């Protein structure tokens, strides 16, 4: 019987806990010994699992802070918008897109950096923004600052609401367990509910408000001369000028005639060459139908009335010769464990942003998107970054479940089991196919250093050479490119333009989109990509299958999910711990995703962007040198490392200096790293003593102990400043680069 | 030996308090006990501890 | 590598691996007569140091040589 | 095998005994401690290192010592 | 009924019964592989591998090598073939003085799957893996030969 | 440059080693007791003093030099 | 008093696993644990992955003796229940192991003569030189 | 020159900081008051006392080389 289930007052609000530093641990609470202390106060502030053994109280304390999560969100949405509307060129940008640089940040003018308010156009000077908000903004049908305000205060409004409704929901009516546990309304209500009318509603601001004031925006018409939105609602009239289907009202809607609204919700593909955008009639369309979809998803599972699966039906029906019992168990484990959902959720929600980014490069939904290449760079690297992160983060949640949750002789399942019963088969092989990738890839890339060094080209594994061509992919492409005539006839053009045949669409003297070829040197980074990921989920995998034990350390699960390790016998058992199998996972996750970001920077900069001559000439950026210079470390290091950090280097004295100074600040802070990684606390606790001593000799020495960091977190401070670094390096050499060639 | 309360300097060399000092329990009168001096200290060591016994010879009486 | 990640971590994959090669056919012919151990955390410092070191000179010792005589001042 | 050394400043507090994970420590009687026992290391060729017990031993300084001696497949951890 | 069971009915074993490592077809195929012809002397079986290999070998020494498209392809890949078999030969060989002592008996298995004895071996022996180093070198150079022989003669 | 880079770098490693074979000195073969009160026992003394010293060398050489270098960048 | 005879008792129910025995075992030596279940229950492999515990005696070969006193442990620890374990050779032979005198070594008794005890505190452990060019270590005095 | 040579400062104060106070704490320290009884090399002395990685003068020798290479460098 699904039902609202709320506790009344469970926590008195008082600010005596906030004069107790560390209130959740009876260990923190009692005070600082040492500094180490500090530390923990930081370390276990959102393990909550450590703080009580109640699901109920973890759980409210989850939920509340997930409110103080969406609250930030909010605010920050908040401060995007009313810096576009005060301090940006966002107006002057509608007027003119394609020659002006979307910038909304303005510096105060001391010290110098005055400079980096540079000429972004418009008649302003600034810092130009990659975020790719103004796009959006003009896709949403926004023509004023006044618009951008009201959207501002009602972001920051419900940054209120959401702050108060965490508040309420952990002090003043804080749901239940079971409430909690309801996970086929919660199913529902996120599917249909969420999703559904979310796309639903967004359809209807994007058929009545996005659609109309971008034809005429496209039309030409001067924005404060385009009538506002909501005459669009009040006089039909012009909605019917734009759009005839609209002089039948929603008749034929009711009628089922839903060929008379081919006017608005169209399924061309492709991009609007006007624009270098996807069709918005198209995405109007695409939201309708998602909306159905998951509306009628949201109706699934069964709540209060007879109709509808049982998660525990489905689950306990699948099981097999080869498994067993199956899926048996995994409700029980799913509804008790927090650590499970997130694990599940942070590898989706991170696999979904990489198809994010991918999807949003290929088939740019934003006017005036594809052709603002810093914009789309930035996006591609962000969320791929994102996605990897998301991803090691779910390894480590599988892992804390399998150390902190999972019990056997309460809460069995067949499958997991059966998994652990041959893990050493998995990961045994996983090492294999690693070494074979490893080989089979980068070995290419050394065989065709050492030709290219001896003066043997023809045996190196090019296109001109030894060809390795993507046939596969090459296959997939011309079937993309054919499917508008034979497999999908109601679609005009295909999906995308990057397929293997088709035109070219070019904003503003700029390609915004064209065919993307695949060769020999597609088919090396390819497997580069197979590899490094490969290699990653080895490292995540292995952390979680072998969490509770091994062969070396039997007990392992008692040991808990963070410990340096087990001392130096057995030979040495340095980093057993499944943390620090999330540890080296990051620096995998790492490598993986900057050999990616650089595959689709060379590509793109290669094959795809530049200009456009009249009688259709296209002039790249790096002029095609991909095919024959990605093929070799040394043409990555010399065309494009050494080639493009040059914008980068010489940013100084200019608006982009910024870029320069975090150049080198992120190499400087990646070389700190290394201190921290390629050291131990042994070491700096006896130079502790030795300042300690110093210290006390001037009756200076304070009362909490100066310690040296635990070796655990000389671990997380060592990765945590190589990946800060490394990835600001990368971010000020694309931003640079792109910013300046593009 | 010292008195209960008595401040005494550390002599063992091994110690965590070494030539620092510290104040005294309890002295076991048991002529068995090797180390029947128990001393507490202000600041603890690098295993969490603040209390460690001593013999005779490896406690200073000062003031 | 050797110096960023070091021993458990190798030791029981290598764990995995012996137990690969005891259970792969054919292979299973062949057996080691010295058992296969991770590095120790010492030898791995020392190695690790030593391509340190090794790729630290002869990086600079290249740059310095190409980048003289290529031009020879 | 590895090295395991207990010193009479021991005072029998059992807890490296029941901190080691392959049974090399035990308790024997002994008059130098209030609690009348003192720790030993009878089965030094099923040690392997790990030194949890140093890691449990209250006294400064340490009262039980692992001196990581001569490797053989006990010592190693290793079950192949 | 289940696919998947303990290793010869022995669950603490550290193995696995699956179609891959206990069915009829690839039971029979490994059981009559020169490698575990374990009543038949080690010499035949090491002319068996030896033959197989080096054929193997002269492929793609041959079509991927240095000078394949020269019109002395063949030659050279199948001496490099032939120079891989002396190479191996010599590593079967070291790995053969290195393992087996002359005095010291089989360290083959000396029981079935059902549990009766049989006689281990003689692979497993100084003398029967010189043998079988004999015959892979023998075998070796021979399938390389006759390779080439039907490549380009 | 091939000259200096390499003696410099000798100079480097030898230094180095010489600090090495100094604690192995203070391990394997220094006798306290036969050292009594001499400069080397009284050196192992103050040692806290030394390297504290180092410490604040070091420490202000860093913080000025990264800063000024900062600074003019 | 003489220590616990080692007969043939029935194993716990299990699938196997990967995490079992090895060639170890046939050459150098294995293990066995043995223990006496008041009832049939679930228990988590040293090994990896999930058991039966038979009512009554039950016999378990393991590889290390570390995953013996480890799964001992478990046992006395959640399970309140007694366990030994012996060392096994490929002759055939039986050494019995833990607990070694019928006591766990965690409290006294009375028959147990020191092994490597230095009635001295450990700072006064001689210097390296003292032992120069011998065969001791400063810890075996 | 003034700024590259108060640099060089910085690296050799700082790599005989590293080896000084390794070769003065190889007979021990507070956290460590029996290190001579390991010897120059050994793995460490264990996760307990906080942890002890990297505490021995070999160890310290290692680090050393870090900041040799980077003072030369
Ligand atoms: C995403 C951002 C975020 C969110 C939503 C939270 C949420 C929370 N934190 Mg956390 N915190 C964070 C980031 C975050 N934290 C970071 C980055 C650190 C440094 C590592 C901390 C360090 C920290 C400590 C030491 C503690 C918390 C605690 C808490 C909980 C109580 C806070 C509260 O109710 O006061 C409500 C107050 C406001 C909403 C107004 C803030 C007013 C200030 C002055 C501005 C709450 C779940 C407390 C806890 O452990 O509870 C379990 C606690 O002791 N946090
Ligand atoms: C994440 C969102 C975000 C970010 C990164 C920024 C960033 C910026 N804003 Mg914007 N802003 C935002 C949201 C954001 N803003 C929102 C939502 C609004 C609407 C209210 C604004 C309205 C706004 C205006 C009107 C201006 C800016 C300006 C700026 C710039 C200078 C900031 C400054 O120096 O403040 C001033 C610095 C301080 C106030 C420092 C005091 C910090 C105190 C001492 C900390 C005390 C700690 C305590 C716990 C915090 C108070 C808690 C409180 C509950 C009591 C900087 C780029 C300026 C600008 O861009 O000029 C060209 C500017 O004029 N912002
Ligand atoms: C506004 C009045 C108010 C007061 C007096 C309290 C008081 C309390 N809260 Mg409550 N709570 C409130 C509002 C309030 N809360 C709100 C608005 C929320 C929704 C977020 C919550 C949700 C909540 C949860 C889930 C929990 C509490 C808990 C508590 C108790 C301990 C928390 C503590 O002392 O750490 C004080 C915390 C801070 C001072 C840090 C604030 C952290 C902020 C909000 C995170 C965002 C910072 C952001 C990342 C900025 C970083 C910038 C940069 C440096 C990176 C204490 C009685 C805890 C409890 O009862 O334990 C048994 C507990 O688990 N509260
Ligand atoms: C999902 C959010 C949403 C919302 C809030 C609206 C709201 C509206 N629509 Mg729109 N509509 C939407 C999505 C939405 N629409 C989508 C996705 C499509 C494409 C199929 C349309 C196609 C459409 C047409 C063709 C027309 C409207 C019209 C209207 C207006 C009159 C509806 C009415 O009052 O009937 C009464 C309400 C009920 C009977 C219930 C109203 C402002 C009418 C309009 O704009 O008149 C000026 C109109 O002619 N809509
Ligand atoms: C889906 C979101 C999400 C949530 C809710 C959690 C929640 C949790 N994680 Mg998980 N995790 C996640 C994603 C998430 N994680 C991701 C994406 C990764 C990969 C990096 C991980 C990898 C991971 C590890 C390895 C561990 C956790 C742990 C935890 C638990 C304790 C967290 C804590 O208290 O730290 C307090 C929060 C901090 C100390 C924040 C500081 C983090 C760094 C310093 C900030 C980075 C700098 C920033 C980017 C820029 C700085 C700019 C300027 C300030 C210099 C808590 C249940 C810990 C645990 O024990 O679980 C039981 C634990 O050991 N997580
Ligand atoms: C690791 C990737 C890789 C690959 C695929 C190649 C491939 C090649 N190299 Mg290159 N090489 C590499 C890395 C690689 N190299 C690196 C890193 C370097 C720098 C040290 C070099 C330096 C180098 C030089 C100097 C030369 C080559 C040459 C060659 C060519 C001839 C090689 C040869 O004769 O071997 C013989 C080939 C084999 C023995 C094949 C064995 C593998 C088979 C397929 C295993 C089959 C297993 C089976 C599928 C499993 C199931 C069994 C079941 C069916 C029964 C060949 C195209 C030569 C050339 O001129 O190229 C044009 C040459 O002169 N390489
Ligand atoms: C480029 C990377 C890098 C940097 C900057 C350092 C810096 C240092 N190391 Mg070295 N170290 C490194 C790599 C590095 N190391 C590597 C790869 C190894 C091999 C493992 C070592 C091994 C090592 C040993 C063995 C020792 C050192 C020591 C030192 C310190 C020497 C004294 C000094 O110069 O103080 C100047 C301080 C700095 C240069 C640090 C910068 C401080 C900044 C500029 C001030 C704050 C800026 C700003 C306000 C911060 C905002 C951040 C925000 C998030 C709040 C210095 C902090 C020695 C030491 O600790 O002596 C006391 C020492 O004994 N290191
Ligand atoms: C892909 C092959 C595939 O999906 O096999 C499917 C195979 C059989 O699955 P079942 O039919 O037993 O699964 C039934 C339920 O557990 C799931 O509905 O799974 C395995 O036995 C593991 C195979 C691993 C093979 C190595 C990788
Ligand atoms: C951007 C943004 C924002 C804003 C937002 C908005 C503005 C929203 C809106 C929203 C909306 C405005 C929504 C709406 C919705 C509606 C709906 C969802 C409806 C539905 C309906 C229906 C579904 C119907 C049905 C029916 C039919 C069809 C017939 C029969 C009868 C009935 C009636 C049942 C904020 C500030 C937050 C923040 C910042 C960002
Ligand atoms: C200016 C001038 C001059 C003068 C000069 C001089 C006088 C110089 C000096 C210099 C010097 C004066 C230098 C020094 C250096 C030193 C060093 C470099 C040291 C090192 C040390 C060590 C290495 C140590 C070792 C050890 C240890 C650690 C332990 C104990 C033992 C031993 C000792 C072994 C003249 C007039 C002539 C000319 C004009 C100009
Ligand atoms: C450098 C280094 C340290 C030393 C780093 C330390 C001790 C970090 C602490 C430094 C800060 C600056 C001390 C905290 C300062 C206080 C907050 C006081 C602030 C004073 C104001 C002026 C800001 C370790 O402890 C360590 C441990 C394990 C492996 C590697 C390493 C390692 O490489
Ligand atoms: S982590 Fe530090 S302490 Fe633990 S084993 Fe590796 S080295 Fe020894
Ligand atoms: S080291 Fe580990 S194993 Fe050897 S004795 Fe101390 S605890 Fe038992």
């Amino acid at each position: 019987e699904v039902k609202i289930l709320v506790d009344r007052d469970p926590i008195k609000t008082s600010f005596e806990q906030w004069a107790k530093p560390g209130h959740f641990s009876r260990t923190i609470a009692k005070g600082p010994d040492t500094t180490t202390w500090i530390w923990n106060l930081h370390a276990d502030a959102h393990d909550f699992d450590s703080h009580t053994s109640d699901l109920e109280e973890i759980s409210r304390k989850v939920f509340s802070a997930h409110f103080g999560q969406l609250s930030i969100i909010f605010l920050w949405l908040s401060g995007m918008y009313f810096h576009g509307a005060r301090f940006s060129n966002y107006e002057a940008w509608l007027n003119d897109p394609t020659h002006i640089k979307p910038s909304a940040q303005v510096v105060w003018p001391i010290v110098g950096q005055e400079i980096l308010n540079g000429d972004v156009g418009g008649g302003f000077r600034g810092i130009q923004i990659t975020s790719g908000f103004f796009q959006i903004w003009r896709a949403s049908g926004i023509t004023s600052e006044l618009q951008l305000y009201c959207t501002a205060i009602g972001a920051l409004v419900f940054a209120g609401l959401m702050l108060f409704a965490g508040w309420f929901h952990y002090h003043k009516a804080a749901p239940k367990l079971a409430w909690f546990q309801d996970v086929e309304s919660m199913l529902n209500h996120h599917l249909a509910g969420l999703l559904g009318l979310g796309s639903l509603s967004w359809a209807g601001h994007q058929v009545h408000v996005s659609l109309p004031i971008n034809q005429f925006l496209n039309a030409g018409v001067d924005p404060k001369e385009i009538p506002l939105p909501h005459e669009f609602i009040l006089n039909r009239d012009l909605l019917a000028q734009l759009y005839p289907s609209f002089a039948e009202g929603a008749t034929p809607f009711f009628t089922l005639n839903w060929s008379k609204y081919a006017d608005f919700l169209t399924f061309r593909g492709g991009l609007d060459p006007l624009t270098g955008g996807l069709w918005l009639t198209d995405i109007a369309h695409h939201h309708l139908a998602i909306a159905i979809l998951f509306l009628i998803a949201g109706h699934m599972y069964r709540t209060n009335w007879g109709i509808g699966h049982g998660i525990k039906d489905i689950l306990e029906a699948h099981k097999g010769p080869f498994t067993g019992q199956g899926h048996k168990g995994l409700y029980e484990i799913l509804t008790t464990s927090w650590h499970a959902q997130l694990s599940i959720n942070l590898a989706m929600l991170g696999s979904l942003t990489i198809v994010v980014a991918q999807h949003m490069y290929s088939m740019p939904p934003y006017p005036y998107l594809a052709t603002d290449y810093a914009t789309q760079l930035s996006l591609f690297t962000h969320h791929m970054w994102i996605g990897g992160f998301l991803i090691v983060g779910a390894a480590a949640h599988a892992a804390i479940f399998m150390v902190r949750d999972y019990d056997p002789t309460t809460r069995y399942n067949d499958l997991l089991d059966r998994v652990l019963r041959h893990r050493d088969a998995i990961i045994s092989h996983l090492n294999w196919v690693c070494i074979f990738l490893g080989f089979h890839s980068f070995g290419l890339y050394i065989h065709n250093d050492t030709m290219s060094a001896l003066g043997r080209p023809q045996d190196m594994f090019s296109d001109t050479a030894i060809q390795l061509q993507p046939v596969f992919a090459q296959w997939i492409q011309n079937t993309h490119a054919l499917a508008p005539g034979t497999t999908a006839p109601g679609a005009t053009a295909s999906t995308s333009l990057t397929w293997g045949g088709g035109d070219l669409v070019a904003v503003g003297g700029k390609v915004a989109l064209l065919p993307i070829p695949l060769g020999t040197a597609d088919f090396l980074v390819h497997h580069i990509h197979a590899f490094t990921i490969h290699v990653t989920v080895l490292i995540l995998l292995k952390g979680v299958l072998f969490a509770r034990s091994s062969r070396l350390i039997p007990d392992k699960a008692n040991l808990g999910f963070r410990f340096p390790c087990d001392g130096p016998g057995r030979g040495g058992t340095c980093q057993v711990s499944a943390w620090d199998h999330v540890f080296l996972g990051l620096f995998w996750m790492y490598n993986s995703i900057s050999v990616v970001i650089f595959h689709f920077s060379w590509k793109m900069q290669s094959d795809v962007w530049g200009t456009i001559n009249d009688q259709g000439v296209v002039t790249h950026i790096t002029a095609g040198n991909f095919a024959q210079s990605s093929i070799t470390i040394n043409g990555w290091l010399r065309d494009f490392l050494w080639a493009q950090a040059s914008q980068v280097i010489q940013s100084y004295g200019s608006s982009l200096s910024a870029y320069g100074l975090f150049f080198l600040g992120a190499h400087f802070v990646w070389a700190f790293s290394l201190m921290f990684l390629f050291s131990g606390r042994g070491y700096w606790q006896e130079l502790i003593e030795s300042i300690v001593w110093a210290h006390n000799k001037l009756k200076v020495a304070p009362a909490t102990q100066p310690r040296a960091l635990s070796i655990v977190q000389g671990r997380a401070v060592g990765v945590t400043h190589y990946l800060l670094g490394g990835i600001a390096t990368t971010w000020a050499f694309f931003l640079a680069r792109i910013i300046a060639v593009g | 030996g010292p008195k209960r309360g008595a401040k005494v300097k550390i002599l063992r060399k091994e110690s965590y308090w070494y030539k620092g000092t510290g104040s005294v329990v309890a002295v076991d009168q048991d002529p068995n006990t090797r180390y029947p001096v128990v001393v507490r200290f202000n600041k603890v060591n690098y295993a969490n501890v603040s209390t460690n016994n001593y013999a005779l010879d490896e406690i200073q009486e000062v003031e | 590598m050797f110096l960023i990640s070091w021993r458990g971590y190798w030791q029981e994959l290598i764990e995995t691996l012996a137990w690969a090669h005891e259970r792969t056919p054919l292979a299973n012919l062949i057996r080691w007569r010295d058992k296969p151990v991770a590095l120790s955390i010492v030898q791995a410092r020392l190695v690790g140091l030593v391509h340190f070191s090794v790729g630290y000179i002869f990086t600079y010792a290249a740059f310095l040589i190409a980048s003289t005589s290529g031009k020879f001042g | 095998s590895h090295s395991v050394k207990i010193y009479d400043t021991c005072i029998g507090c059992t807890q490296c005994v029941r901190a080691c994970p392959t049974d090399v420590l035990e308790m024997i009687p002994w008059g130098g401690c209030k609690a009348k026992q003192i720790a030993s290391a009878p089965r030094t060729e099923d040690c392997v290192g790990c030194k949890r017990c140093e890691s449990a031993c209250p006294t400064d300084f340490l009262s039980v010592r692992v001196y990581l001696w001569h490797e053989t497949t006990r010592s190693m951890g290793l079950a192949y | 009924y289940q696919v998947i069971q303990p290793i010869n009915g022995d669950p603490f074993i550290g193995s696995l019964e699956t179609p891959v490592t206990s069915s009829p077809l690839i039971a029979w195929y490994l059981s009559n592989l020169p490698a575990y012809r374990t009543a038949v002397s080690p010499l035949l079986r090491g002319i068996e591998v030896g033959l197989a290999h080096g054929y193997l070998l002269v492929g793609p020494f041959v079509k991927a090598g240095p000078l394949r498209n020269t019109e002395i392809a063949g030659q050279a890949g199948s001496l490099a073939a032939g120079g891989l078999v002396v190479i191996l030969s010599l590593c079967l060989t070291i790995y053969g003085i290195s393992s087996f002592n002359e005095g010291a008996p089989s360290t083959a298995p000396s029981l079935t799957l059902t549990g009766r004895k049989k006689e281990p071996d003689q692979l497993q022996t100084a003398d029967g893996w010189a043998k079988f180093t004999g015959g892979f070198f023998f075998g070796g150079i021979s399938g390389v030969i006759w390779a080439y022989f039907l490549l380009y003669v | 440059a091939a000259l200096y880079t390499h003696h410099q770098y000798i100079a480097g490693f030898i230094m180095t080693g010489a600090f090495a074979h100094g604690p192995i000195f203070f391990i394997r073969d220094y006798n306290p007791e036969q050292n009594a009160d001499n400069v080397l026992a009284r050196m192992l003394e103050h040692k806290e003093a030394i390297i504290s010293h180092l410490s604040w060398a070091s420490l202000f050489l860093g913080f000025h030099t990264l800063g000024l270098y900062v600074h003019n960048d | 008093t003489p220590p616990e005879l080692d007969p043939n008792t029935p194993s716990p129910i299990f699938g196997g696993s990967t995490g079992g025995l090895l060639r170890k075992a046939q050459v150098e030596e294995f293990y066995v644990i043995t223990w006496d279940s008041p009832k049939e229950q679930i228990f988590e492999m040293p090994t990896g992955g999930a058991a039966i515990m038979r009512e009554g005696p039950n016999l378990l070969k393991l590889a290390r003796k570390e995953q013996c006193l480890a799964l001992g442990t478990r046992l006395r620890s959640k399970y309140k229940i007694k366990y030994q374990f012996y060392r096994v050779f490929p002759n055939g032979e039986v050494q019995y192991l833990h607990p070694k005198d019928g006591v766990y070594p965690e409290k006294v008794n009375a028959g147990r003569q020191g092994v490597g005890q230095n009635f001295r505190s450990i700072g006064k452990n001689v210097s390296p030189i003292e032992v120069k060019f011998t065969g001791k270590q400063p810890y075996d005095l | 020159d003034f700024l590259v040579h108060h640099a060089i400062a910085l690296g050799l104060h700082t790599t005989t900081l590293i080896l000084v106070k390794g070769a003065l704490d190889a007979r021990g320290s507070k956290l460590m008051p029996d290190k001579k009884d390991f010897g120059y090399s050994f793995p460490c002395d264990g996760p307990g006392r906080g942890g002890t990685c990297d505490i021995s003068a070999w160890d310290a020798f290692y680090l050393a080389v870090f900041w040799m290479l980077n003072t030369i460098g």
